[PDB]
């Protein structure tokens, strides 16, 4: 007989190569372990990953703030970049600037240095409230299996 | 000698033949990049930052008389004419083709192996001394770097006050 | 061609036309037709082997 | 078998030579990941804690100048949020972050051998010329100690809304 | 209603030019009867051999049609 | 609104809505109130009105007769009409034919290919039946690859 | 099972009505539970 | 010759006890007919997603995402109410996830053509935590014995929570038997 | 062996990696069925195509010719107003450029692409010719994804490129 599934495409009468690569023993943080070419571990390995996360979140900081910061009035006020006009380019006085990369305000996210900000923020709602495992004031399962055990026909 | 962290160690494609090299590189962009390539992106914004400064010096204080005046040196790019500004980044494109011989790209800027910001500017022959040519390319490359990070503080600060740098300092106001 | 090699037919008239036998037998003996190539595609008559010529069957590789 | 818990085996991936390292880890899991990475984050929790906890009663003791005016009086968490909508939080955040870049390349050197797990080199005042292995010892009970004192007051804040020291004067 | 009777008149060309093209195109020869043109336009068939060669002429072809033809103009 | 009108604001759509349930309303009147085949002819009109109102809210079009009509175009506006279906079958389809194809060339290379057509080996059967999911990819990389098309000179023909 | 069972189950006809059996319960219960569906919606 | 797990029925053949959590439980005998190492990929596979699942289910009725669209403690709900262009997006993702991991051997017929292609091992280990020998056997079956349990786990909350129709410590928390 | 831009994946046969812009992607395989060079030649001509079509989706944006200042910021809606004459003109343009390619094509053997236009003499120098080789590719096929994009957005949004960027309505409300 014929054992199914078994991936193995000679089985099947399928195409497939001779040679399969061998799997070299290699990880990546926030990559994966598979055929490489040579040197692309060191160059690439997890240290790349994590340094260039980590340059990543740092870069996001600012980003995550932008805009114009000023305190000509007295106080600081943010203004958005697309407020600012530049010369020399035709009938575009207002021009994309980081904020068409990152639309935070569009979509109603205060983002901030850590991803979320006071007014989108991670919501923590308490589950057992006021509630007890047995004789609360809430019905538990085990109350439910208590009542029973003790009901009344 | 001494590395500029301690507690890392010294890049491999940092041996000390550049000006300035301390073995600072521990995101390791050598390892990527061409040194040389890397060197020439690192004097030309040094240059062009210390232009700058003095020119966010110079241009709060004196104008030209066919220009208007801006609030502030960030500002006076804004008040002047733009056909002018681009006049500028026209002349600057070609003094940069002509200076790297229309080798512009990584490819074929080394191709002739010149050193890395050396685009035979010497015109008063200030360098022709070897000794001296060293110390110079090491206060060139120390001024420069301090020049980047005070071109940064300064457009930072004066975007923010809305006032010149000397002014600023003059009249300091807290953020908050 | 020799015994027990796969043959591609090239007589038009043939069921098996373009299409690749077994080579059973070839007599040496010089009839019309020495080779005789089996297939495993049964014709229309009921008959999966043929006589053919040596100009009629080309090896296949 | 372990000094610390007798009955049990001593934890394969404790050698003993490591600061503070008295074969207490019941649960294995330094042979879960790599003990140079579980040193680095003992060594980093221990020495943020110890500046949390310090920072806490110093802030019950004293507060700078302006801060107050901008934190209107909040205390500890409170005043972590104030100060969030200050700013001023963005910036210890940002400055951290630029230090924790080159945290992750010390780590990674950590992980390859050529440093040990939490030497960044800094010693200005040489205090550690003489004993290190003493100071190494004394640096890494502090750190847990001030990891669970500073467990101790941010809960206790949280029950009371008090500091650490104004709970311990009006319990 | 005008679209599906449409698509039935298409379906109607296009069956009556199939039988009709098939006969033009396999009256000389077929690979049961790979000699037709021999036997020319209109014979009745080839027998029983081969599996049965009933209506194996291009002039059968053309009978064919002609009942689709009438349908389709039907 | 192409050259009709839509259908949830037509006069007549309404006027078939009315006489359905009007139909089953003078089957309901007959029979006692509970029974099975007055809850059964009340389910009929809960599921004709729910069909009227879904296909008035759909964006269908209705034509004087007071019946949708479909508009298969290539009109975005009506793509679900013809062309999604469409996409939906021609996906089914092409997995059927796939997987079939697989199964006839795995037959074809075994002991006795007519006995697997005829009593067939269904652990490969499944097996192809999965892979018929991504067979797109997998019939364009036949093509590509040449094992899809035969060549003129390999396949029987009639003489001329 | 016997084998000769399971062949006779994987005989072509049974394995049709089967299939077939399965893939009319699948539309009909598309249709039971999705019924009127003349338009995919959107 | 006797199953471990039934003992009255017979050792399944294909399950020679090499991989972990093999106790001999194949009644109905499907690894006569399917490979067992497609069965334990998709084991796995079945084990790990509901692990995720039955950690979501229990997470987000406590912790949410800031916005109303993510404001739901009923998960079933949250199915609807959360932003079908991010589900959508999700589905995207997750499809991209399969063929890069499986290195587009995603069929039956060519999953494990290479001989290096284990069962379950698509090559993730970021933290390098089964590096070790002495643990893998030990984590290999942890990992059989979560994905069984948390897909019992997780067809019993989506069951109760069709019928009670609240979240699982809510309904735990306040219960009410079932009635019609 | 294996592919660069698929490293689990093994190499295509015909993409040996010394055509300019080969990195071994071929995924589907379309180089083992279709010429090689007829793909070469088509995807620098799209390449080409693009690169004009999405200089020019933008370009009206900035500045638009005066005779044609009338005519929407919207590059469809443009093509919808400027006219058959116009639009013939262009058509007539089009194909005498594409006689040429047509020789070169049916009736000539040449590198794919070269069609002889070289006025500034850029591609006589072997290693900046390499560079701009690559560079064309490579630029041919962000401006074919960035142009497919920038139509549908136009599709959608009704507006242009630069306009859709800031009003920021990137968010689509369902087919048009
Ligand atoms: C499998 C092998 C293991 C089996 C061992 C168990 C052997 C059986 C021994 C019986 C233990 C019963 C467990 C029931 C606990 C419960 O229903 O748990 C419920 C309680 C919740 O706390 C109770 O919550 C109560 C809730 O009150 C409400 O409920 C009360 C009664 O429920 C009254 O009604 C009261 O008026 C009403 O307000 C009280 O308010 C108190 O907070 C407290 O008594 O759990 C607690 O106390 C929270 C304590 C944290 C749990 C720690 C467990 C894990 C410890 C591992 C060590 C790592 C820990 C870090
Ligand atoms: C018999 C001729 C004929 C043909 C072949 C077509 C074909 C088409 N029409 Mg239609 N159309 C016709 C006559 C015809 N039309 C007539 C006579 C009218 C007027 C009554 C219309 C009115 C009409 C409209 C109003 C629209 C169409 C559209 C379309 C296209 C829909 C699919 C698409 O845009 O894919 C595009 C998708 C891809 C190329 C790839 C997609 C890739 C992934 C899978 C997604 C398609 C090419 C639509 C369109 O946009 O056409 C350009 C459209 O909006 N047609
Ligand atoms: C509920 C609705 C419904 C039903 C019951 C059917 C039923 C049928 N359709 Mg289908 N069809 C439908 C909706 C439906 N269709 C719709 C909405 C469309 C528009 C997209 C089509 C388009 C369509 C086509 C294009 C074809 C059919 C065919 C068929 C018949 C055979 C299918 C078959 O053997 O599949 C099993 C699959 C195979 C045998 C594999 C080969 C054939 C499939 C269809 C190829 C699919 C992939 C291929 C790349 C598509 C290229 C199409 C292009 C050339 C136009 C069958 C009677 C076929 C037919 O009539 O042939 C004479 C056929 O070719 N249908
Ligand atoms: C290729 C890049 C890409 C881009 C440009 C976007 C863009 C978007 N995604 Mg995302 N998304 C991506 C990849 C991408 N996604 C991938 C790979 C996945 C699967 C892992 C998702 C899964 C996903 C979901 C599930 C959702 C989005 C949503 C959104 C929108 C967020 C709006 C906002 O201001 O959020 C700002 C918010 C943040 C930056 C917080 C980040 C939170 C995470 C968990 C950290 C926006 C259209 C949301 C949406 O459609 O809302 C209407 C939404 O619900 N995306
Ligand atoms: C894919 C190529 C392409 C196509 C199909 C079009 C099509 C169009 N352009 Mg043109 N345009 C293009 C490239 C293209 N452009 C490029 C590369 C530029 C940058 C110089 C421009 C800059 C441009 C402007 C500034 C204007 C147009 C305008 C127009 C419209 C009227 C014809 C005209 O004046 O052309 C003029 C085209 C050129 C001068 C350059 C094309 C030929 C180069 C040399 C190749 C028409 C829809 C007019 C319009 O209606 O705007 C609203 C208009 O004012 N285009
Ligand atoms: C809504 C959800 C949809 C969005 C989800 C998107 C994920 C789609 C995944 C498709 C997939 O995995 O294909 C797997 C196939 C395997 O095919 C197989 O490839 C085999 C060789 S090999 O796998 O390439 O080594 C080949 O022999 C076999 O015939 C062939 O079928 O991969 C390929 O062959 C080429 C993939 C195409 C790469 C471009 C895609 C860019 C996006
Ligand atoms: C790198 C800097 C630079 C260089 C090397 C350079 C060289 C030359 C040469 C020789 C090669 C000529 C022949 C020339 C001629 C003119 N230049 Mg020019 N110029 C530079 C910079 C600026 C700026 C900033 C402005 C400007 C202008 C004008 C005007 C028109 C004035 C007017 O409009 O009255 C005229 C006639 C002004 C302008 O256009 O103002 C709208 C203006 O602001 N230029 N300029
Ligand atoms: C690196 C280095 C240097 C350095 C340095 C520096 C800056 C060193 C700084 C060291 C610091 C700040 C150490 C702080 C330790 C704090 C502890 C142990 C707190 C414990 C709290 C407890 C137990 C508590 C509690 C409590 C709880 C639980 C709840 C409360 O209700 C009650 C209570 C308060 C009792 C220098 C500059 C010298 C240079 C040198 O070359 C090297
Ligand atoms: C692999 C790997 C990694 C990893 C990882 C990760 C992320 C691992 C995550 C593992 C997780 C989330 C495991 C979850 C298991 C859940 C179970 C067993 C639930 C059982 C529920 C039951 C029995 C129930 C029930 C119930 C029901 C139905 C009825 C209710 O009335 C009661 C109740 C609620 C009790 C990392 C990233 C670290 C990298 C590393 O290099 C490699
Ligand atoms: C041959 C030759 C010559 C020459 C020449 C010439 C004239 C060469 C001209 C070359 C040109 C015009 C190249 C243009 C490339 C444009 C690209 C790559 C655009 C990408 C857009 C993207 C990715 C985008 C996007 C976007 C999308 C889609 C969505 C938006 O919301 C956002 C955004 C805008 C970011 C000359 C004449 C000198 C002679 C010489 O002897 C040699
Ligand atoms: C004739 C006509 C009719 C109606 C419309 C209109 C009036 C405009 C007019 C003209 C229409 C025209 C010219 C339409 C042209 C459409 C175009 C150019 C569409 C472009 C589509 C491009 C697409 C998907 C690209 C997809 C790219 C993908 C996945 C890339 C993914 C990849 C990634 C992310 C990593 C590396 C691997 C790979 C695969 C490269
Ligand atoms: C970053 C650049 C990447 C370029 C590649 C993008 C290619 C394909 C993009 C498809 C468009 C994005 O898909 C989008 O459509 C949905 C329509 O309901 C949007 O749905 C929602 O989006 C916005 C919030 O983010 C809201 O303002 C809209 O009112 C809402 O419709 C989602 O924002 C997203 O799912
Ligand atoms: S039945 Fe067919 S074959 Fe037999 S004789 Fe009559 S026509 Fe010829």
């Amino acid at each position: 007989a014929t054992v199914g599934f078994s991936g193995v495409p000679s089985d099947f009468c399928r195409p497939a190569p001779t040679a399969f690569p061998a799997e070299p023993a290699g990880m990546t943080v926030f990559g994966a372990r598979g055929p490489r070419a040579e040197g692309h571990r060191d160059k690439f390995g997890s240290r790349h990953a994590a340094v260039s996360l980590a340059c990543a979140a740092l870069l996001w900081q600012p980003i995550s703030q932008a805009g114009m910061y000023s305190i000509d009035s007295g106080s600081l006020a943010k203004k958005s970049f697309s407020e600012m006009e530049v010369p020399g380019f035709g009938d575009a006085k207002k021009v994309p600037t980081i904020e068409s990369f990152f639309p935070f305000t569009k979509n109603g996210f205060d983002a901030s240095p850590a991803l979320f900000g006071k007014d989108s923020m991670i919501v923590f709602e308490n589950p057992l409230g006021k509630c007890g495992a047995y004789a609360s004031s809430c019905h538990t399962f085990l109350d439910e299996m208590g009542d029973m055990l003790k009901a009344t026909p | 000698d001494d590395l500029a962290v301690p507690f890392l160690e010294r890049p491999p494609m940092l041996d000390g033949s550049y000006a300035g090299d301390i073995g600072f590189d521990p995101v390791g962009f050598s390892n990527y990049f061409d040194l040389r390539w890397l060197r020439e992106a690192e004097l030309k914004h040094g240059r062009v930052c210390m232009l700058g400064v003095v020119g966010f010096l110079v241009q709060e204080f004196v104008t030209l008389p066919m220009f208007s005046n801006g609030v502030t040196p960030v500002d006076d790019f804004f008040v002047v004419p733009a056909t002018g500004l681009w006049q500028i980044f026209f002349t600057i494109g070609f003094v940069e083709a002509f200076s790297n011989g229309f080798k512009l790209t990584p490819s074929d800027m080394f191709a002739d192996d010149r050193a890395p910001g050396d685009l035979g500017f010497d015109p008063l022959g200030c360098g022709k001394d070897p000794a001296a040519l060293a110390r110079r390319q090491l206060v060139e490359v120390k001024n420069g770097r301090l020049a980047m990070i005070a071109f940064g503080g300064m457009l930072h600060q004066q975007l923010l006050t809305k006032q010149g740098v000397i002014e600023q300092l003059t009249n300091f106001k807290a953020i908050m | 061609v020799k015994r027990g090699s796969q043959v591609r037919i090239l007589r038009k008239e043939s069921y098996w036309y373009q299409d690749v036998g077994t080579v059973a037998t070839i007599d040496t003996s010089g009839i019309r037709y020495p080779v005789v190539v089996r297939f495993e595609k049964v014709s229309y008559s009921g008959v999966n082997t043929n006589n053919f010529s040596l100009d009629e069957v080309v090896e296949v590789v | 078998m372990s000094p610390s818990i007798p009955f049990l085996k001593k934890p394969d991936a404790l050698d003993g030579t490591a600061a503070g390292d008295i074969g207490f880890d019941p649960l294995g899991f330094s042979s879960l990941a790599d003990i140079k990475f579980l040193q680095e984050a003992e060594i980093k929790h221990c020495r943020i804690a110890m500046l949390a906890a310090a920072g806490s009663i110093a802030q019950d003791i004293f507060t700078f100048p302006g801060y107050s005016a901008l934190t209107g009086g909040a205390k500890m968490t409170a005043a972590h949020d104030k100060l969030v909508a200050t700013g001023t939080m963005g910036q210890i955040l940002f400055w951290v972050s630029f230090a924790e870049v080159f945290g992750t390349v010390a780590l990674f050197d950590t992980l390859d051998g050529k440093r040990a797990p939490g030497d960044f080199k800094f010693d200005p005042l040489g205090m550690g010329k003489k004993n290190m292995a003493d100071m190494q010892l004394k640096e890494i009970k502090n750190g847990r100690l001030a990891m669970l004192g500073i467990a101790g007051m941010t809960h206790g804040y949280f029950i009371s809304g008090k500091g650490p020291l104004e709970l311990l004067g009006n319990f | 209603g005008d679209f599906l009777v449409h698509h039935a008149i298409a379906l109607g060309l296009h069956t009556t030019a199939l039988i009709l093209v098939k006969g033009a195109l396999d009256a000389r020869g077929s690979k049961l009867m790979p000699d037709k043109k021999d036997f020319g336009y209109s014979f009745p068939c080839d027998g029983p051999g081969r599996g049965g060669t009933c209506d194996i002429s291009a002039w059968d072809a053309f009978y064919l049609s002609m009942f689709w033809m009438l349908n389709t103009i039907g | 609104v192409a050259g009709l009108t839509p259908c949830k604001d037509s006069k007549d759509f309404q006027r078939r809505l009315d006489g359905s349930v009007k139909k089953l309303k003078t089957r309901l009147a007959k029979y006692e109130k509970g029974t099975p085949p007055a809850l059964a002819l009340e389910k009929q009109i809960e599921r004709t009105q729910a069909r009227f109102e879904r296909y008035g809210k759909a964006g269908l079009l209705c034509g004087t007769d007071g019946l949708p009509h479909l508009i298969t175009d290539g009109r975005w506006s009506h793509s679900g009409e013809f062309v999604i279906p469409g996409l939906f079958f021609l996906y089914i389809a092409g997995w059927i034919g796939w997987v079939g194809r697989s199964y006839v060339l795995f037959a074809r290379e075994s002991d006795k290919p007519t006995e697997k057509e005829i009593i067939l080996d269904v652990p490969a059967a499944l097996s192809f039946v999965s892979t018929g999911f991504i067979w797109p990819v997998s019939a364009f990389k036949e093509f590509t690859s040449g094992n899809l098309i035969a060549d003129e000179s390999e396949i029987t023909v009639s003489p001329r | 099972m016997d084998s000769n069972f399971l062949k006779y189950l994987s005989t072509a006809p049974v394995l049709l009505t089967v299939w077939l059996s399965f893939t009319a319960g699948l539309v009909i219960e598309a249709n039971r539970f999705f019924p009127d569906m003349l338009y995919f919606p959107m | 010759e006797k199953s471990a797990s039934v003992p009255f029925l017979s050792k399944p053949e294909k399950l020679d006890g090499s991989m972990a959590g093999d106790v001999g439980f194949d009644p109905l005998g499907i690894s006569y007919f399917i490979d067992v190492k497609w069965l334990r990929e998709a084991e796995l596979k079945h084990g790990r997603i509901c692990m995720l699942a039955t950690a979501g289910i229990l997470v987000q009725e406590v912790i949410h995402l800031p916005g109303p669209a993510f404001s739901s403690k009923f998960a079933l709900d949250a199915w609807s109410t959360a932003p079908r262009g991010g589900m959508v997006q999700i589905l995207i993702a997750i499809g991209l996830i399969e063929m890069v991991s499986n290195r587009f051997a995603i069929t039956a017929t060519d999953m494990f053509a290479n001989p290096n292609r284990k069962p379950g091992d698509l090559g993730f280990d970021p933290l390098s935590l089964g590096a070790n020998p002495a643990t893998r056997a030990k984590y290999e079956l942890s990992e059989v014995i979560h994905g069984r349990a948390a897909m019992m786990g997780l067809s019993g909350m989506i069951h109760q929570m069709i019928v009670s129709k609240q979240p699982v410590i809510d309904q735990l928390l306040n219960f009410k038997p079932v009635d019609a | 062996e294996m592919s660069k831009a698929i490293p689990f994946a093994e190499r295509p046969a015909k993409l040996d990696g010394k055509i300019p812009g080969d990195v071994g992607f071929d995924p589907l395989g379309f180089s083992d069925y279709y010429d090689l060079k007829y793909l070469r030649e088509a995807e620098i001509k799209h390449g080409r195509i693009c690169m004009l079509g999405a200089l020019g989706w933008l370009f009206p944006e900035f500045a638009k010719l005066p005779q044609f200042a009338s005519l929407s910021t919207n590059p469809l809606k443009a093509a919808t107003e400027l006219g058959p004459a116009g639009w013939a003109q262009i058509f007539i343009f089009v194909g005498a450029l594409e006689s040429f390619s047509y020789e070169k094509i049916y009736y000539g053997d040449s590198a794919p692409g070269d069609l002889g236009f070289d006025p500034l003499r850029l591609g006589k120098n072997p290693v900046s010719r390499a560079h701009y080789e690559v560079a064309e590719i490579k630029n041919g096929r962000l401006a074919m994804i960035g142009l497919g994009g920038m139509i549908h957005h136009s599709l959608l949004t009704k507006q242009g490129a630069i306009e859709q960027i800031m009003s920021q309505n990137f968010y689509p409300s369902g087919f048009p």
